[PDB]
């Protein structure tokens, strides 16, 4: 896996695959909802939508045209720290991929007509994912654990700050944060060197990164959000303090998070779904930034069954915070990671997307060996001593449900 | 690694 | 591609990569919701269910413990004409993931506690996609274009029905349609000769079909559902016919369904999102069975301008079927098609279930060179011609929404 | 990523997925 930085702070990410035929292209930008302020948050989503609106060349109906005639895999997402612009095209077209990737990010034209019209288009995606419970629970706890920092802001933003958007707020902010210290190129698959100065030449006019961000940081409150909808299920999700990015400790967390909820044999999918035969959907996955990290559990269960799942929850997170993992769950934890990585070393935007992320939020490359040594190097009690320093704490709650009253999660009775 | 959060909501299109 | 047969029925279908490390077993079995009878309703995708609630060997446990220490890359669905069982894993593995899922498939106890538990999970399966409206919307179409026809059945059935069912009913309907006949093993990719023995000598034992499946035959019916739910936006959906499985111009369908609303450049994502900027979602696809065959439409947008959304999708599959589409259109589909098919021949999971699904329903296969003649051998002629007679018959309408009654714009179509 | 399965385009009827 090569890396390169240009003079302007670009980075280009390389990795070559000759068993394959296709090619993976990325472009990663180092910023995301949570280095918005209060006045234009949704703007980094916006920019992302506003990217294939059109150019001074290529029009919007244009840009979807030369897409689709390639396979039409080609994708793009805003996170919290990250924004993602990728494609997947056949040797043959990358260098074309390139250009219309490249003109998109560069020339695009964010006119007032295309805009007024995306702008609807976001607030449609806003009511979608308004009208998926099981989804919108997940941002509500994101509101409830860090009230009013950045990290609390929905990604999509509000039908408010999105009025106020326009062409001015775009590009003052593509301007601050669109440049040299966060843009990197990735590209993963079957690479030919030409098609790597193409990007070394087009992405130099990049422009420096002159403006220096200041970031707070968040503190953790163990709140609560309920929501009163009618729906047949409880949509339910649970926050943990957890680990920031950069920790050392990170790989003791995923085996942690493995344990928990994360896979079949995750404490969570065995005693609330395959026992009790509570929730058809369980399971835990955990979200890592800068400074901070948190640790989530989501359920699903019928109203009715509601106080039983917090209980029966709260009984598997403690016997885990309290007396830790086993060794055979550590290894079985280990089995499954290793196995996982060495099956996705068959997909280019797998290689593509791993390459770009960690680039971009660890500054580092970590090889396979060395993934898989730390993997390995993780001790059943690291796993536990974590366990039981984040599952103990206070954790933040959603929830939505019919009567949209909480519960009974306040007493330790049963 | 991977930070794939819970159920999508940020992609580009349907 | 090698395709053979043993004695008792199934058939074992072959495919040696050469690129990678993984190995992709799938079971399919020539059944579902379709051939299932209104008092058994659901029992195909219960029984998908139970084959992972334990058997005499392995515990619904320690099976969630040997998937999950092999990348956890396990997974099984259930369709309308069938139901599919399968993993992906490093070839050292490929053998024990062959063992495990045979002692499934044949030595799988239904015990009375374990089948009451996984009726309490699908129930809650059930109410998860019932909370999803953009999600079940596509059933409450589905039951509206076959009325009570077994095509128009739930897959996860009522709640009446498998309230009833027992290890009796299970067993019955098992040890009818999971014969030889029905049976067709699947492998894909670092495919050793030892597995594909190890396969024989085991799926030998499955008993050869004595029972004969007859079957009735769908008729379009051009209904329409509407459910009233606490929503943000109107979920619709509408049907119209389609083409059979193995049909003489199922790939003008194929490239007729990508015009539509099958991709960014389609007439509905232009006009509908692009354009106007009514819909966040807005896309089509066909559904094709062994003897009948539907094309769907789909859109989410506010309350309101459902009327205004009804009137512009009208327009759009108005003018399609009585113009046609241009050359150009054409010619970006079979690029789109021919680009789509070559990126998933890197996949392991995509040859598999390729190939799978073809010999249970199309019994034939096709090199790449005789997919790729075929895609480029559809006419305009031929796609403009379907989407007069397809797009120019009264739809099916399903529709979700706030008040639960039908709107004032959907009255004419013709 | 390419693992590719086999899903219609509404309406779950797997294990977890
Ligand atoms: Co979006
Ligand atoms: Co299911």
């Amino acid at each position: 896996i090569n890396t390169m930085t240009l003079d302007n702070g670009v980075r280009i990410i390389t990795e070559k695959m000759s068993t394959v035929r296709s090619v993976s292209i990325g472009i990663w930008v180092g910023t995301g909802s949570r280095y918005e302020s209060a006045e234009e948050n949704g703007i980094s989503h916006f920019l992302e939508h506003m990217f294939f609106k059109g150019t001074n060349t290529r029009s919007a109906q244009e840009i979807a045209e030369f897409f689709d005639s390639i396979g039409g895999q080609v994708n793009a997402f805003t996170s919290k720290e990250y924004t993602c612009y990728y494609a997947k095209v056949l040797d043959d077209h990358a260098g074309q991929a390139i250009d219309t990737l490249s003109d998109m990010f560069f020339h695009s034209t964010f006119q007032k007509e295309e805009l007024e019209k995306e702008r609807k288009v976001v607030f449609e995606e806003i009511k979608m994912v308004d009208d998926t419970p099981d989804d919108i629970v997940h941002d509500l706890l994101s509101s409830a654990t860090y009230g009013k920092h950045s990290l609390g802001y929905p990604i999509l933003g509000t039908v408010e700050t999105l009025n106020s958007f326009n062409e001015g707020m775009l590009r003052h902010y593509m301007d601050r944060f669109y440049t040299g210290d966060y843009v990197v190129i990735s590209v993963a698959g079957n690479v030919h060197d030409e098609l790597i100065d193409k990007i070394k030449e087009t992405f130099s006019q990049v422009k420096p990164t002159t403006y220096n961000y200041q970031g707070e940081k968040p503190m953790f409150l163990p709140n609560r959000i309920v929501r009163k909808k009618e729906t047949e299920q409880a949509h339910l999700c649970l926050g943990y303090p957890g680990l920031p990015i950069g920790d050392k400790d990170v790989y003791a967390l995923v085996l942690l998070n493995n344990v928990l909820g994360g896979s079949m044999s995750s404490r969570l999918f065995q005693d609330i779904r395959e026992k009790r035969g509570l929730c058809y959907s369980v399971f835990s996955y955990h979200s890592s930034f800068r400074d901070s990290g948190m640790l989530t559990i989501y359920a699903g269960t019928g109203h009715d069954q509601l106080d039983d799942l917090v209980y029966s929850i709260q009984e598997t997170t403690s016997a885990l915070a309290e007396k830790g993992l086993t060794e055979k769950e550590l290894e079985n934890g280990k089995e499954q990671l290793k196995g996982s990585l060495m099956l996705s070393l068959e997909s280019t935007n797998s290689r593509m997307s791993r390459n770009g992320k960690n680039e971009l939020l660890l500054k580092k490359h970590r090889s396979l060996d060395e993934m898989i040594e730390q993997i390995n190097a993780v001790q059943k009690q690291d796993v536990s001593r974590l366990a039981k320093i984040l599952l103990s704490a206070s954790p933040s709650i959603s929830l939505i449900n019919a009567n949209g009253e909480l519960p009974k999660a306040l007493i330790h009775l049963e | 690694a991977a930070a794939a959060a819970a159920a999508a909501a940020a992609a580009a299109a349907a």
